[PDB]
RNA sequence: GGGCCUGACUGCGAGGCCUGCAAGCCGAGCAGGGGCGAAAGCCGGGCCUAGUGAACCGGUGGUCCCGUGUGGAAGGGCCAU
RNA sequence: GGAUGACCCCAGGCGGUAGGGGAGCGUUCCCGAUGCCGAUGAAGGCCGACCCGCGAGGGCGGCUGGAGGUAAGGGAAGUGC
RNA sequence: GUGGAGCCUGGGAGUGAGGGCGCGAGCGAUAACGUCCGCGUCCGAGCGCGGGAACAACCGAGACCGCCAGCUAAGGCCCCC
RNA sequence: CUGUUGGGAAGCAGCGCCAGAGAGGGUGAAAGCCCCGUAGGCGAAAGGUGGGGGGAUAGGUGAGGGUACCCGAGUACCCCGUGGUUCGUGGAGCCAUGGGGGAAUCUGGGCGGACCACCGCCUAAGGCUAAGUACUCCGGGUGACCGAUAGCGCACCAGUACCGUGAGGGAAAGGUGAAAAGAACCCCGGGAGGGGAGUGAAAUAGAGCCUGAAACCGUGGGCUUACAAGCAGUCACGGCCCCGAGGGGUUGUGGCGUGCCUAUUGAAGCAUGAGCCGGCGACUCACGGUCGUGGGCGAGCUUAAGCCGUUGAGGCGGAGGCGUAGGGAAACCGAGUCCGAACAGGGCGCAGCGGCCGCAAAGUCCGCGGCCGUGGACCCGAAACCGGGC
RNA sequence: GGGGGGAACCUGGGGAACUGAAACAUCUCAGUACCCAGAGGAGAGGAAAGAGAAAUCGACUCCCUGAGUAGCGGCGAGCGA
């Protein structure tokens, strides 16, 4: 195998779309943007994505709705993520909320809630929370459920 | 540069677990008196945008 | 990297030139102009080489008309009877024959006369 | 896995090691890919019609002259003008998966062993830094030169000795790289490179 | 025309009409507590189609959801208007 | 059919602006290349009724020119008036 | 009814100045190469081909290429033809 | 080193040799070994630097107990007007301060987003402080940077000529040859210029110099043209000329035939644009998004800045990001959740293929492509507006 | 001792408008362009009357990130710790 050989797959690397480069190509002249008006020049329309022509657009016309915050801003209150008996199913002995973290289950400055999804190992899992159903299937299940505070 | 949040929809609208655009239903911010109960309880629900104002509107909001 | 116009356009506006040689004044000197009058001289040939084929019908039809009139019926009637006899030599055979083989013509003649 | 010739002062012993049995051409491809882009200078510059010399001045009225409307002489359309869309200093370097590119690394050297052109060896014999000195060593080890050798060694003075090879390639076993294994009919390496290479690919 | 009344309900809503969107429209049925009727039943205003106005910003009643270290408070949310 | 774009056979489609899609040609530069073509003549220029290609083009030959050019296969753009 | 039919999801558009003709109405004057709708058509994009003297949209007909072969369409067959 | 072809060898041939040096530039062409260099080493009396090493010096240093002396004033602090901050009067704190009022010395005071209490944090109204950061007139190194309309405005005697009262504007213009061997001398000519001679491998390389396109101008030749109606061509045939059952050139006659582009319902159109030729000339890039796609890995995927290495070597780095759960304004609950009295009803949500193996896949990372957002964002063009100057 | 100069860079004192909001005034552009003063090879900042919830951290500067988050906003366009 040497560099002559060195080849992307079919379909990998393709060939940009150039316009205005002549009749034979499909491109030319008004390079595929029709004739005239604003989409045509450069510069372009106002955002399609909110701009209707001058009209009350759709989002403004919905109301708003919630709390919304104010100065200062995001009050701090301790957050939870769930994690399901499911994901526990690949451990074993202790699970601790360190350790969800690092498999990639719990994300950082987050309190450990399980959820009831799943089956229950025999495992002492470690946690800041339990639903009623995680908590039923752990005792069930014969693990030991230690609660923190 | 990174796209910016528009945050008058943020603060209308949810887009749902399948990519829906959720929100609530118009026309019951006030002339309320002389409404039915059927016309005020139905408008306190959250509705489903339609599909082509839903891309739309989740095109403003590229981190949710 | 830069890749200026170079030899291309050159080379491009060449190939057209060579083409017009023999048109009158710009249109074989000037690229634009001998451009112009190749666009109409490509759709002319298309054009003519269709009615080329009518236009050499139409000859042998008239030679054949003055052939047939020179035995006594005209060329619409000798079509007939070819038919009628199931004759199907074309006419730019009966237009040869008319001319280089009379004798062979008047025999075509004939049977066509018999044949309605 | 494969078996892979070694050459020694006992002869040409053998060893195996669990290289890839299937060989990826398009990642192979898309290693050196990145290898070669995130070398680039990336130095291409031009100037734009904001950054050239002239004057913003309206070089002529724009109405009733009966030439052509313009503003200042610096606009592309103008012979000395900025230039549209030309070069800017640019990064052509990517972040190429690690595993990727481990993957290639393995892949690159399995190639060359299922080709019988991968050798290792314990030592360099004789070679204390001087071309000579390679020269015959490699000809013992069946190198004559008719076929290109990347050369991996942590002995600087064996570097040296054969870094001003026309057809030697010359590596540290930290600096073993797809490009340089692709680029090279042959393999050669240290026994000792052997070994921080499959560390590598671990 | 008369009697008794307040369904000119609360919580919902299968299914549709209409329709670019947003709107607009009809709606059986289930629950709560009722009205009339012996009952079957009807009643979620008005024979029907006009009598209207999206957001934003703000008011008032309720709720007691948030409350910037904590308890409150300021201010907001939510329901109604 | 044959098994797979091996080529053959039968059949049907193939006007086209805005526009969508597909497949290619050529230009500058990088890898290939410490190679290879080159003064027994590079690139460029001028001819050609010749060869290949649907075409964009590519060969080849004669003349000019006098020192550079660069393959199969890939990469990147100041890429075709 | 197997069609460059249909339906579903998604990517990319362009278009949002139409025009003639036939038929059906309104406006106009049982005017306009007028104007405004409806059904259809063609031009637009078939200013490619035959006919109509000439002529986008009337009649004939939907041009992949080649032929110094045949049959037809509308229209024609006294000469220009 | 030799031979050989050549004006010339570095080409080709034979036989060698160096290499910690086969980067590169030269030399009459294409040279590792002819030259300049390259690898690897060496070098400063003088001046500059010296953040590294060494040495001085300045400076540096307890414990309880009592005393309540001191601890930055028109200051804090409050109010009024305003600025800064993400904060646009907002519940509006904090930091700054133009005006008014105006303290206290630790049992003093400021802060934790009005305010109050509690609980903490901190020590205002004096000053200084390397390094990590920014820039590029200057020197150097290197380009999938330009190659004389490009690249700086300037490769060249350019911020010049020239324009402008002035501020200011602002060009064009590179190449003989290996070597000047740059053509003695003769000849026509006042000179210019040329013809010989001569140099040169080459002189349409002769200095108005490499190559030498095109428009444009001319000389010579072939065909053709003065009864003819034309978008200039095309199809056919015949004549003549040329190269040798064929082809090339020319065009007499006959047929057919409304330029190109733009804009339009519609243009040959008496609608736009273009004298002709050459060269310059317009859909890009960064970051983010959204689909598609080629791979990697897969309940996981992936690193950023940096750090080490390299000197066209790659690696380390898990901070962080996306994903693995949703529903609710939220408290909160969770395979559910919200509305509700509801165990009602509804909204939004929840569940692979083969014989442990393979395979496929959520997802995610990278490449590629379409399109979107932000930037001048396809290119050229106003009339104007503003600032500082003249 | 000062004065004046220095391509950008830096700090301070002043400080627009086009534009964007498909009009426009708050808002944007932007404390940008520009003027001025000063500094130096840098400049600024710097040793908590800090942060802000961790029973926590420990001068300042700069890069990554946090994060287009928190918030701000004719709650518009946008702005943005
Ligand atoms: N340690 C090494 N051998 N490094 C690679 C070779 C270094 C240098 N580029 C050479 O080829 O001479
Ligand atoms: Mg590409
Ligand atoms: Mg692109
Ligand atoms: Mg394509
Ligand atoms: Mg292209
Ligand atoms: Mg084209
Ligand atoms: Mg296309
Ligand atoms: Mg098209
Ligand atoms: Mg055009
Ligand atoms: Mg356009
Ligand atoms: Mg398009
Ligand atoms: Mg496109
Ligand atoms: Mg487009
Ligand atoms: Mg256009
Ligand atoms: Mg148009
Ligand atoms: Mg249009
Ligand atoms: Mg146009
Ligand atoms: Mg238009
Ligand atoms: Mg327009
Ligand atoms: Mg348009
Ligand atoms: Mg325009
Ligand atoms: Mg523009
Ligand atoms: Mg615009
Ligand atoms: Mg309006
Ligand atoms: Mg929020
Ligand atoms: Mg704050
Ligand atoms: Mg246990
Ligand atoms: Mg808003
Ligand atoms: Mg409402
Ligand atoms: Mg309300
Ligand atoms: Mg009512
Ligand atoms: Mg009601
Ligand atoms: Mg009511
Ligand atoms: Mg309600
Ligand atoms: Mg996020
Ligand atoms: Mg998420
Ligand atoms: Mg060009
Ligand atoms: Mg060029
Ligand atoms: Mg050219
Ligand atoms: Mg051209
Ligand atoms: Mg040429
Ligand atoms: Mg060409
Ligand atoms: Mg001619
Ligand atoms: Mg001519
Ligand atoms: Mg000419
Ligand atoms: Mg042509
Ligand atoms: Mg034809
Ligand atoms: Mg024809
Ligand atoms: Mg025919
Ligand atoms: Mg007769
Ligand atoms: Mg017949
Ligand atoms: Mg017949
Ligand atoms: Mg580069
Ligand atoms: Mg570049
Ligand atoms: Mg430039
Ligand atoms: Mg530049
Ligand atoms: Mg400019
Ligand atoms: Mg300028
Ligand atoms: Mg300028
Ligand atoms: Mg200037
Ligand atoms: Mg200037
Ligand atoms: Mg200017
Ligand atoms: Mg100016
Ligand atoms: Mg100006
Ligand atoms: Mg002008
Ligand atoms: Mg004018
Ligand atoms: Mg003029
Ligand atoms: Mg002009
Ligand atoms: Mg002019
Ligand atoms: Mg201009
Ligand atoms: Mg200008
Ligand atoms: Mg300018
Ligand atoms: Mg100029
Ligand atoms: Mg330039
Ligand atoms: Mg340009
Ligand atoms: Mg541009
Ligand atoms: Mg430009
Ligand atoms: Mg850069
Ligand atoms: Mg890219
Ligand atoms: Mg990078
Ligand atoms: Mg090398
Ligand atoms: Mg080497
Ligand atoms: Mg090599
Ligand atoms: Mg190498
Ligand atoms: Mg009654
Ligand atoms: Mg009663
Ligand atoms: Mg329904
Ligand atoms: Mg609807
Ligand atoms: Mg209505
Ligand atoms: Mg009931
Ligand atoms: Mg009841
Ligand atoms: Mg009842
Ligand atoms: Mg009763
Ligand atoms: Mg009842
Ligand atoms: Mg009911
Ligand atoms: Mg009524
Ligand atoms: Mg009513
Ligand atoms: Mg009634
Ligand atoms: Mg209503
Ligand atoms: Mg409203
Ligand atoms: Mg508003
Ligand atoms: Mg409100
Ligand atoms: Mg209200
Ligand atoms: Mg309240
Ligand atoms: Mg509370
Ligand atoms: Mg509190
Ligand atoms: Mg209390
Ligand atoms: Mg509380
Ligand atoms: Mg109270
Ligand atoms: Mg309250
Ligand atoms: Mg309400
Ligand atoms: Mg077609
Ligand atoms: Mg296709
Ligand atoms: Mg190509
Ligand atoms: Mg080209
Ligand atoms: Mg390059
Ligand atoms: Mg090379
Ligand atoms: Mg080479
Ligand atoms: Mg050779
Ligand atoms: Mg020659
Ligand atoms: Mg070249
Ligand atoms: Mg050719
Ligand atoms: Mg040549
Ligand atoms: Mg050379
Ligand atoms: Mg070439
Ligand atoms: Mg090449
Ligand atoms: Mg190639
Ligand atoms: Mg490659
Ligand atoms: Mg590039
Ligand atoms: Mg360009
Ligand atoms: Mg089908
Ligand atoms: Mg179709
Ligand atoms: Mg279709
Ligand atoms: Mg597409
Ligand atoms: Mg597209
Ligand atoms: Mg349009
Ligand atoms: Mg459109
Ligand atoms: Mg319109
Ligand atoms: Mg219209
Ligand atoms: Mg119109
Ligand atoms: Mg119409
Ligand atoms: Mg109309
Ligand atoms: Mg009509
Ligand atoms: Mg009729
Ligand atoms: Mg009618
Ligand atoms: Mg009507
Ligand atoms: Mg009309
Ligand atoms: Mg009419
Ligand atoms: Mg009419
Ligand atoms: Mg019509
Ligand atoms: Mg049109
Ligand atoms: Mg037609
Ligand atoms: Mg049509
Ligand atoms: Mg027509
Ligand atoms: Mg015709
Ligand atoms: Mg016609
Ligand atoms: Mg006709
Ligand atoms: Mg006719
Ligand atoms: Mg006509
Ligand atoms: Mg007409
Ligand atoms: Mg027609
Ligand atoms: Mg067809
Ligand atoms: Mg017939
Ligand atoms: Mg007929
Ligand atoms: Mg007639
Ligand atoms: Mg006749
Ligand atoms: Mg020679
Ligand atoms: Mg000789
Ligand atoms: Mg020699
Ligand atoms: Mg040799
Ligand atoms: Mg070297
Ligand atoms: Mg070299
Ligand atoms: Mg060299
Ligand atoms: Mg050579
Ligand atoms: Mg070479
Ligand atoms: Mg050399
Ligand atoms: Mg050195
Ligand atoms: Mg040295
Ligand atoms: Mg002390
Ligand atoms: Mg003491
Ligand atoms: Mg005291
Ligand atoms: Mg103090
Ligand atoms: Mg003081
Ligand atoms: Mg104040
Ligand atoms: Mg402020
Ligand atoms: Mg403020
Ligand atoms: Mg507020
Ligand atoms: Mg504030
Ligand atoms: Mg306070
Ligand atoms: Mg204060
Ligand atoms: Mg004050
Ligand atoms: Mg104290
Ligand atoms: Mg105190
Ligand atoms: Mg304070
Ligand atoms: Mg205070
Ligand atoms: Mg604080
Ligand atoms: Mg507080
Ligand atoms: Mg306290
Ligand atoms: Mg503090
Ligand atoms: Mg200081
Ligand atoms: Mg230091
Ligand atoms: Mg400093
Ligand atoms: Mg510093
Ligand atoms: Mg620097
Ligand atoms: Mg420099
Ligand atoms: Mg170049
Ligand atoms: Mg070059
Ligand atoms: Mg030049
Ligand atoms: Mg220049
Ligand atoms: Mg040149
Ligand atoms: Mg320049
Ligand atoms: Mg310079
Ligand atoms: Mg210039
Ligand atoms: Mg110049
Ligand atoms: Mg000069
Ligand atoms: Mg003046
Ligand atoms: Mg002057
Ligand atoms: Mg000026
Ligand atoms: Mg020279
Ligand atoms: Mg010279
Ligand atoms: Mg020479
Ligand atoms: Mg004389
Ligand atoms: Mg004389
Ligand atoms: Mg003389
Ligand atoms: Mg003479
Ligand atoms: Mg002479
Ligand atoms: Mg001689
Ligand atoms: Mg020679
Ligand atoms: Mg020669
Ligand atoms: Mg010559
Ligand atoms: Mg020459
Ligand atoms: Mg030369
Ligand atoms: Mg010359
Ligand atoms: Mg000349
Ligand atoms: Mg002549
Ligand atoms: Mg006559
Ligand atoms: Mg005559
Ligand atoms: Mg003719
Ligand atoms: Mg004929
Ligand atoms: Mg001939
Ligand atoms: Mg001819
Ligand atoms: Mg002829
Ligand atoms: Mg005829
Ligand atoms: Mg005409
Ligand atoms: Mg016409
Ligand atoms: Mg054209
Ligand atoms: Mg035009
Ligand atoms: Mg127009
Ligand atoms: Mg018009
Ligand atoms: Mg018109
Ligand atoms: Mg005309
Ligand atoms: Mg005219
Ligand atoms: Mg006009
Ligand atoms: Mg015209
Ligand atoms: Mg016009
Ligand atoms: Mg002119
Ligand atoms: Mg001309
Ligand atoms: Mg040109
Ligand atoms: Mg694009
Ligand atoms: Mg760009
Ligand atoms: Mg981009
Ligand atoms: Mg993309
Ligand atoms: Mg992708
Ligand atoms: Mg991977
Ligand atoms: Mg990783
Ligand atoms: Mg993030
Ligand atoms: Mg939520
Ligand atoms: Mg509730
Ligand atoms: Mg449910
Ligand atoms: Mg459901
Ligand atoms: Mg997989
Ligand atoms: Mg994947
Ligand atoms: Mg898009
Ligand atoms: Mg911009
Ligand atoms: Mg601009
Ligand atoms: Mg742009
Ligand atoms: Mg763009
Ligand atoms: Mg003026
Ligand atoms: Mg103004
Ligand atoms: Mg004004
Ligand atoms: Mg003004
Ligand atoms: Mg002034
Ligand atoms: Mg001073
Ligand atoms: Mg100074
Ligand atoms: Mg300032
Ligand atoms: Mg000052
Ligand atoms: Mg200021
Ligand atoms: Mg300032
Ligand atoms: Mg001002
Ligand atoms: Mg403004
Ligand atoms: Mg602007
Ligand atoms: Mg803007
Ligand atoms: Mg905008
Ligand atoms: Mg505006
Ligand atoms: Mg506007
Ligand atoms: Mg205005
Ligand atoms: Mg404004
Ligand atoms: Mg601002
Ligand atoms: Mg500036
Ligand atoms: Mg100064
Ligand atoms: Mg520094
Ligand atoms: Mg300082
Ligand atoms: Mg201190
Ligand atoms: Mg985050
Ligand atoms: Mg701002």
């Amino acid at each position: 195998m040497k560099l002559s050989d060195l080849r992307p797959n079919p379909g990998a690397n393709k060939r940009r779309k150039r316009v205005g480069r002549g009749p034979g190509s499909g491109h030319g002249k008004t390079a595929t943007r029709g004739h005239k008006g604003q989409k045509s020049r450069s510069g372009g329309l106002k955002d399609p994505r909110r701009f209707e022509g001058g009209r009350s657009t759709t989002l403004m016309r919905l109301p708003k709705r919630g709390m919304q915050g104010q100065v200062p801003g995001e009050i701090k209150r301790p957050r939870y993520q769930g994690v399901n008996l499911k994901d526990l199913a690949r451990f074993e002995g202790e699970v601790t909320p360190e350790l969800l973290v690092r498999a990639g289950l719990l994300k950082k400055g987050y309190r450990l809630k399980i959820l009831g999804e799943g089956e229950a190992k025999p495992l002492k899992v470690v946690a800041h929370a339990f639903s009623k159903s995680a908590l039923e299937k752990l005792k069930a299940a014969g693990g030991e459920p230690v609660l923190l505070e | 540069p990174k796209m910016k949040t528009h945050k008058g929809a943020k603060k209308r609208v949810k887009i749902t677990a399948s990519g829906k655009v959720v929100a609530m239903k118009t026309g019951k911010r006030h002339l309320n008196w002389q409404k039915s109960g059927k016309e005020i309880r139905q408008k306190g629900r959250k509705f489903v945008l339609a599909k082509p104002e839903a891309e739309r509107i989740k095109l403003l909001l590229p981190y949710e | 990297p830069r890749a200026k116009t170079g030899v291309v356009r050159r080379r491009k506006h060449k190939k057209i030139l060579k083409l017009a040689k023999g048109y009158w004044g710009l249109r074989s000197k000037s690229f634009r102009k001998a451009r112009e009058t190749l666009f109409a001289a490509g759709n002319y040939a298309y054009a003519h080489r269709k009615r080329r084929k009518r236009d050499f019908r139409r000859l042998w039809i008239v030679r054949i008309n003055a052939a047939c009139r020179q035995h006594g019926l005209n060329y619409s009637t000798f079509i007939h009877g070819l038919k009628k006899a199931g004759i199907e030599v074309d006419r730019k055979n009966l237009a040869d024959l008319a001319v280089r083989e009379p004798q062979v013509f008047a025999e075509l003649v004939e049977r066509a006369k018999a044949a309605q | 896995v494969y078996q892979i010739p070694v050459l020694s002062p006992s002869g040409r012993r053998e060893l195996a090691a669990d290289l890839p049995a299937e060989i990826n051409p398009h990642l192979l491809w898309e290693v050196v890919r990145w290898q070669l882009a995130k070398r680039r200078r990336g130095t291409a510059s031009t100037k734009t019609r904001g950054e050239v010399a002239y004057s913003g001045r309206k070089i002529w009225p724009q109405k009733h002259t009966g030439r052509a409307r313009h503003g200042d002489i610096g606009a592309p359309i103008f012979v000395g003008g900025g230039v549209v869309f030309g070069p800017k200093p640019r990064d052509y370097s990517y972040t190429l998966p690690k595993k990727v590119r481990k993957k290639g690394l393995a892949m690159a050297v399995a190639d060359r062993a299922r080709e019988g052109k991968l050798l290792l060896v314990e030592a360099f014999a004789g070679v204390n830094g001087k071309t000579k000195e390679f020269l015959a060593w490699a000809k013992e080890a069946g190198l004559d030169g008719s076929e290109s050798v990347l050369l991996v060694t942590g002995n600087e003075l064996v570097r040296r000795a054969a870094r001003n090879l026309p057809w030697v390639v010359t590596l540290a076993p930290e600096g073993l790289n797809v490009y340089d294994i692709v680029r090279t009919e042959r393999l050669v390496m240290d026994l000792d490179a052997w070994e921080v290479f499959q560390n590598r690919i671990g």
